[PDB]
């Protein structure tokens, strides 16, 4: 039993160019609990933490993976991640009104 | 607090 | 609705390394309080809410040593299961059991569960009864021997009609100010045009807690739940959620649309409108 990762990206509060934030890369919905996530700034890895594993009712495990930063008007951010049920790599970009 | 068990499957 | 204490573990064989890995993660409700890693530099259970961080190092020792029985534990577990399906020794497989204990009105057990799952299946649950174990296949029936042979139950009913209900009503107390009072939604509207004849609109519902919300379109009192997109409800990274209702009006029609807003922390549920 193999299940793919669903990916949300989104920002703790409403993007306001400036003023200092959060990235959120929410992964869940995934089987089995290996899996691979980095943020990204332009295209680069950052340095970032992440909830503790967990899992729903129907199994399937759930974190979160969230750095600090400030945005602007300029960067492109975005999240990668990296699981067993890929093909390659999934990005998803970050769109701050989704 | 966890629960003290150590059963084995 | 009634609060509950709940253990996750998960149980990760790395046949590759001769190990495995260990995991638990402690809730009250939907709030995360307490993890441990067997993976972690010299392991041991740690606080992850603010309120229970005043626990004293007595608290946290016996957490820790009950952590690692059970980690060891399932080292073997991991072994069995695979034995009992007649599983090849390469791969790496899992193991996950959810137990805890909801309160009741009266300061007693309402309801208390255990319930494991193997690779992710349906493995093996207790009942509501709390003295019988139901299986879902032949493995499972040898494990569920195992348990009635030495009573397993019993430990798990004293436990849960005890020791379990009696630290969630200390957790709640511990972190009332954050468990016990609702958080109602931070709540905006805002306009996206697509096309010539698409505009969508969409509703914001940020930093409420607990999870549970409603969220709705209606048309001049007309359910639009047919055509609205609606996200799953995400965590805000503080322990608050988040989530939108979003559909496509014409770019006349904004007024004749209203977001319905209902969550616990409201006094009274919310129509909003975009200005």
């Amino acid at each position: 039993v193999a299940r793919p990762p669903k990916v949300q990206v989104y920002s703790r509060h409403p993007a306001e160019n400036g003023k200092p934030n959060y990235l959120n890369c929410y992964v869940s919905g995934f089987h089995p609990p290996q899996i691979e996530i980095d943020l990204l700034k332009n295209g680069e890895k950052m340095n970032a933490e992440q909830s503790d594993l967990s899992f729903s009712k129907d199994w399937s495990f759930y974190l979160l993976v969230h750095t600090e930063f400030t945005p602007n008007a300029v960067d492109q951010y975005s999240c990668r991640v990296k699981h067993v049920t890929l093909d390659k790599p999934k990005i998803v970009k970050w769109d701050r009104d989704h | 607090a966890l629960l003290r068990t150590a059963t084995y499957y | 609705g009634p609060h509950s204490l709940s253990y996750s573990y998960t149980a990760v064989s790395r046949p590759d390394r001769g190990d495995s890995r260990f995991f638990i993660v402690g809730y009250v409700d939907d709030t995360q309080f307490v993890r441990f890693d067997s993976d972690a530099p010299n392991a041991k259970m740690e606080p992850r809410a603010q309120w229970i961080q005043q626990e004293g190092q007595e608290y946290w020792d016996r957490e820790t040593q009950i952590s690692k029985e059970t980690a060891q534990n399932y080292r073997v577990d991991l072994n069995t299961l695979r034995g009992y399906y007649n599983q090849s020794e390469a791969g790496s497989r899992t193991i996950q059991r959810v137990y805890g204990c909801y309160l009741g009105p009266d300061g007693l057990l309402l309801r208390g569960y255990r319930q494991d799952a193997y690779d992710g299946a349906d493995y093996i649950a207790l009942n509501e009864d709390l003295r019988s174990w139901t299986a879902a296949d032949m493995a499972a029936q040898i494990t569920k021997r195992k348990w009635e042979v030495v009573n397993e139950a019993e430990g798990e009913r004293s436990y849960l009609q005890g020791r379990c209900v009696e630290w969630l009503q200390k957790y709640l107390v511990m972190g009332k100010d954050t468990l016990q009072r609702a958080e109602p939604p931070k709540t905006h509207v805002t306009r996206h045009p697509s096309s010539d004849l698409g505009v969508t609109l969409r509703c914001w519902a940020l930093g409420f807690y607990p999870k549970e919300i409603s969220l709705s379109w209606q048309r001049e009192g007309q359910d639009q739940s047919q055509d609205m997109e609606l996200v799953e409800t995400r965590p805000s990274g503080d322990g608050t959620f988040q989530k939108w209702a979003a559909l496509v009006v014409p770019p006349g029609e904004e007024q004749s649309y209203t977001c319905h807003v209902q969550h616990e922390g409201l006094q009274e549920p919310l129509t909003l409108r975009w200005d």
